[PDB]
């Protein structure tokens, strides 16, 4: 009831979709709301809310999440090529010698 | 599955009542509910 | 989502996206190609010796 209280008096934005998220955790029964309510809890877990009641919710869950953050880590090689142009001046170093 | 098979006649588990009484309008089926 | 009934959600679905997930896996090579501006370095190697 609140959480109808509050929705349509909030910024189209962010907000009406973090509210609109939890009216699609709150749900009765048929096995249409029960999976909507699934990928619910997965995108409140997914986006660091939901602190998970963890009955499934790690391996199809907290498990995606590390993954994405593993995703989210390949850039040792970003942080590569700033070298190379690095040491492009080593070779500017080899016309020295 | 969570669903017990329960193969005899008249058995179930006292914790039925977890349901608690309410009432809506008048619907013609659970497909129709849902929709 | 839908978490399948899994009469033929297989064979017409999950393969296909079992399908697409190896289109989603062909980036090996994408990995190869930053490995090439890496060893023109070593060329500049080359250049060293």
């Amino acid at each position: 009831a609140e959480i109808l209280e509050l929705l349509g008096k909030t910024p189209q934005g962010t907000p009406e979709y973090q509210l609109l998220l939890l009216q699609y955790f709150t749900l009765l029964d048929g096995k249409g709301v029960e999976m909507m309510r699934d990928y619910a809890n997965k995108q409140l877990i997914q986006m660091g809310v939901k602190k998970p009641e963890t009955p499934e919710e790690q391996q199809w869950l907290v498990e995606a999440q590390q993954a994405k953050q593993g995703q989210q880590d390949p850039a040792m090689v970003q942080a590569q090529g700033v070298l190379l142009q690095g040491q492009a001046e080593l070779a500017k170093a080899q016309n020295q010698t | 599955d969570l669903a017990t098979g329960e193969k005899q006649v008249l058995n179930d588990i006292r914790g039925r009542y977890e349901c608690y009484t309410d009432v809506g309008p008048s619907f013609q089926s659970m497909k129709q509910q849902n929709r």
